[PDB]
């Protein structure tokens, strides 16, 4: 398929780890509108202190989804993790077989471009 | 619940034969792995389950002789 | 039993090698130099000893005894057949 | 201490009979036995083959001779091995040497 | 579906025999590995699946003798 | 017992190879491939084949066809003769 | 489609014999390991494939005896 | 290609015997390795490829006896 | 050719890895002009934060081709990998048998030589 | 059976050495290489 | 080149016997190893090389007996 | 060179016997090792070399028996 | 000079057998390993060297018998 | 000085086979490990050392019989 001899194994490994690790997240809105994908979700904890005490302890959701199913995902559209809903804040470049979707909570803040 | 058991076991046998019995998976801090069986015992397990379930006959009785 | 003895005596020995079959025959048994399938016939000259390298071997099958109880078994069967036929065993056999 | 190897001499590698013939020659160099020969372009005197006159090979020598030999004996028919027969150094191609006597009763195995 | 996995297993056997059956693949904390087999079991599996499917004759029944 | 002896004697040799059975029998047992009938072979002089590793032709040692069966027949026949009232030598 | 397989297998055997059958490849984060085969099974595969394919005469049977 | 194949194989055999059958090559970030072969199998492979090749005499036919 | 007994081995290793995992790259412009090479493309990701906050998202693509063909390339010329077009910004020094190639995106920004 | 006995008897011993055949037979069986027909 | 090959084999055997064959070298970023051959295999190889080359007599024939 | 080579080999044998056959040596970043031989092979090499060299013998005829 | 070597060998035997032969010493960044011989070959060397050196008698000639 | 080393050896045996044979000792950047030995060899060594040294009677000449 591709002149790699290695990316094929990479893609097979990615499919296997999607199957054995992670959950099914369905997307809402955007050009994809409603669609169901399999991805491994993680949510590391991050805290900022700002002034004297402004502990705003939060989370940094990532999904690590294959680029093929998330082509032209844009940023404004939202995402749902089963019962929970998110919105894609950024998309990493593909490493060869997939990338990472970094998510924020709630509703995206406006558009603010024109 | 024997036919789907047979199907799953046979598919596992075939993929293990070809290339697709994954043993370990790693996600940089989230890794697991499974134990592996043997080809011979998996084959005899397949044979046992198929003979005990209701699929078609696969083995006859001894062998007759005549001049 | 006759055919079994025939086949057991038929294949006296075997040779194991990785080379071409014709070359193996020539270098382990000899002959060749044919005038012009049938492999290659071999002259029956005096006793000879071949040369071997690793992976090349000659194994002579010992076969087995050609009368493992067959004579006495058929003797008993002949006793039975004579008893059936009413003639003496010695006269029959 | 002092041991050598004795090799049996057989000019023929097949049951093809070999036959000989005599003809006048114009040899100019001391020619050892069983050397290839061709004819001269002008006087067609026999002379050891050079290797560049492709297709000019006619026969292979029988007995050694020199310039003094008015006539020479050669083989017109027969199959000969590739190595037992010497060749002029000009013919440096194995295929050319093997195919030199194509089209006659002399063959190279 | 017989010939499809027949060809798949044959190709996997050819790969393993030649050079590039992927034992394991890893890339920056994404490590997986697949269980390995033996050439003997793979070949006998090929033979038995060929017999099960409708491939042409490859083996026969003994051989008689005659003078 | 006669039938078992028939079978044991009738099976004498075994050949195993990885390639096609027809070719294996042609290259091991000689056969007449130039002409399931399988491949019946001629019975000429003694022959020795060549085999690469993986193949093997092993003859079977079989088994003694009268391992005490004669003595068992002796005892049974004497019992039958005693039951019948006729002498063992007359009966057997 | 067997002659190219024969050529590939022969080349693989040659390089494996000499120096050139790579087991592992590592590029600072990406690693691929290939299953290790042996020589006996490889040449058995070579022999079986060459005898099954349209390869010319290379093997002859038994032997004759005469005085 | 028999002649150069033989030459390369023999040179590799000699190097393996002496000092330079490199098992692995490692530069920081890039580590690879080639499979390791036995010696007797390599020697017999060399011998069989030689006898296949049209090289000089290397073997003889059994041996003769006479009083 | 190499007075090391190690340079040949490492060059063999680099060639084998480029064959078994690399991809074709089509160099455009420059003295080589249209030509094809084999390189191991990667696209590591990096983020910059300008001012109070500016999430300028980008990556630093690299190729790591052998030096022998990468000679006489300079910096002005561009590169096309499959369907993607890049342009060389910097060539790392030879490690013995290869060197990294750093790529920008799109057109190189002017020349600004003199 | 007669042919089988003949062939079984006619081989007797067997040598094996990675050395060249001519030199091996000279060094082991004695031979007469100082004086095809092997 | 047989004589210098023999000399190299002799030197390699001497180094192996005493202390001086390097299994691997490492320079904190570059490292390479070599497969280790058996001493018996090295002896057999050097002995057959001695016999095959134009070296003088090393081994005579079988010893006869006389009364 | 035979005499000093034999002396060096004997010294190496003694060093290995006691404590001094350095298996590996490493400094910061740099590490090498030397393949280690056994004892019986080394001592038989010593014996054969001492025999083949021209110094005084240690081997005699088989024996002699007289009443 | 056999006596000093014998003394060194017996001291090595003693310390190795009790506790005092270091198989390898690893100073930080400065490490070395020494090959560990067995006790069997060590006492073999002890015996052969002590009997070849002109020290005291250790063994005598067989044993007679008398009624 | 046989007695001193014999006593040291036997005490070492007792300590080692009870609990206290330090195989390796570690500091921050200091690693020192000693070779390990079996128990039968040191036991027979102790026996032979005791019998060869002029200690008390420990072994007796066979054992006779009488009616």
């Amino acid at each position: 398929d591709f002149d790699n001899l290695f990316d094929a194994a990479i893609a097979r490994a990615d499919e296997t780890i999607r199957g054995y690790m992670g959950t099914s997240a369905t997307i809402t809105s955007g050009e994809q509108s409603g669609a169901v994908i399999r991805g491994v979700f993680d949510d590391p904890e991050n805290i900022s202190y700002a002034g004297q005490g402004v502990r705003v302890e939060g989370s940094s959701p990532s999904l690590f989804v294959r680029t093929d199913e998330v082509r032209q995902l844009r940023r404004g559209d939202t995402l749902t993790i089963g019962e929970e809903n998110f919105w894609v804040d950024r998309v990493s470049p593909d490493d060869g077989g997939s990338c990472h979707l970094w998510l924020g909570r709630g509703v995206p803040p406006a558009v603010n471009r024109r | 619940t024997r036919q789907e058991e047979l199907a799953a076991a046979r598919a596992a046998l075939h993929d293990l034969m070809t290339g697709k019995r994954v043993a370990t998976v790693q996600k940089d801090g989230r890794r697991v792995e499974f134990t592996a069986t043997s080809v011979s015992d998996l084959k005899k397990y397949i044979a046992e389950l198929e003979v005990q379930t209701g699929m078609t006959q696969r083995r006859r009785g001894p062998a007759g002789f005549y001049v | 039993q006759l055919q079994s003895a025939i086949v057991k005596a038929m294949y006296a020995a075997t040779i194991e090698s990785e080379l071409d079959t014709q070359s193996a025959m020539d270098f382990i048994l000899g002959a060749n130099s044919q005038e012009q399938y049938a492999a290659a016939p071999v002259r029956l000259g005096g006793a000879k000893v071949p040369h071997l390298m690793p992976g090349d071997s000659l194994n002579l099958q010992t076969a087995q005894d050609t009368d493992n109880g067959y004579s006495v078994f058929e003797q008993s069967l002949l006793r039975y057949i004579a008893a059936g036929l009413g003639v003496s065993y010695e006269q029959l056999s | 201490t002092s041991k050598e190897t004795f090799t049996h001499y057989q000019p023929q590698g097949n049951s093809d009979p070999a036959h000989t013939a005599t003809a006048p020659g114009g040899l100019s160099a001391k020619a050892p036995a069983m050397t290839p020969l061709m004819l001269d372009t002008s006087s067609r005197k026999l002379v050891a083959w050079d290797g560049t006159t492709d297709g000019a090979a006619v026969g292979i020598l029988a007995v050694a001779a020199d310039q003094t030999s008015t006539t020479l004996t050669f083989y017109k028919s027969g199959t000969f091995r590739y190595e037992d027969v010497l060749w002029p150094e000009a013919a440096s191609d194995e295929t050319k040497k093997r195919t030199a006597f194509a089209g006659t009763a002399i063959s190279i195995v």
